[PDB]
């Protein structure tokens, strides 16, 4: 459902930050922000 | 009595926009053309115009301070949504001020990220127009409560920017002051520099 793929979008956020691909993280960002505008 | 506007827009270290700076200007002349006239990427006024600032005066003015990336810079306006505008700085439909803002890169980037820049990617509402919201209480997104630990769908709400000088300048950080020219019926005592 909604719940597994925003862990695994919110993990891959904090990995790529992790890594090294900070520009990466911050993008990633932004689509947390718009999926969860979302009903 | 000169505005201290150089403090302002000058100062060392900025706010992050979670937790935006706001800063009292009163008693005091201030040169406007001085500012149109620093390298800004942008400069919008809305109830109001550059050049006919310098001859009006104001009760209050209010320079709220802080750091976004420099694609978030749009969502500093009037009618705007997107992250920064539902969850860290909020301007009324009625706005009354300007919109400033530069390219920090130079002072807020560094080699391997600064990540003393924050901004908040998670909230149940929208904010109101200037509420600032400072609380770090984990974010419940899912339907079991946080009990104050983040984990699955509990997620600490903010982030830092990590701003690197190698970012895109889409990504990279800008200043921005957002000034709000405040008129009650009271002594308006913030007077432009070519004031009657």
């Amino acid at each position: 459902d909604k719940l597994w793929i925003l862990q695994k979008i919110y993990e891959i956020m904090v990995r790529l930050d992790e890594e090294g691909h900070g520009e990466a993280s911050l993008m990633v960002s932004d689509l947390i922000y718009e999926f969860m505008k979302r009903d | 009595n000169l505005c201290p506007f150089d403090e302002v827009f000058n100062a060392t270290r900025f706010a992050s926009v979670y937790a935006w700076n706001r800063k009292r200007i009163s008693n005091c002349v201030a040169d406007y053309s001085v500012l149109y006239n620093a390298p800004f990427s942008a400069f919008k006024c809305y109830g109001v115009s550059p050049t006919k600032l310098n001859d009006l005066c104001f009760t209050n003015v209010y320079a709220d301070s802080f750091v976004i990336r420099g694609n978030e810079v749009s969502q500093i306006a009037p009618g705007q949504t997107g992250n920064i505008a539902d969850y860290n700085y909020k301007l009324p439909d009625d706005f009354t001020g300007c919109v400033i803002a530069w390219n920090s890169n130079k002072l807020d980037s560094k080699v391997g990220g600064n990540y003393n820049y924050l901004y908040r990617l998670f909230r149940k509402s929208n904010l109101k127009p200037f509420e600032r919201d400072i609380s770090t209480e984990i974010y419940q997104a899912g339907n079991k409560p946080c009990n104050g630990v983040a984990g699955f769908n509990c997620y600490f709400p903010l982030r830092s920017y990590g701003f690197r000088p190698t970012y895109g300048v889409g990504h990279q950080p800008y200043r921005v002051v957002v000034l709000s020219f405040e008129l009650l019926h009271a002594p308006a005592t913030v007077c432009g520099s070519n004031s009657e």
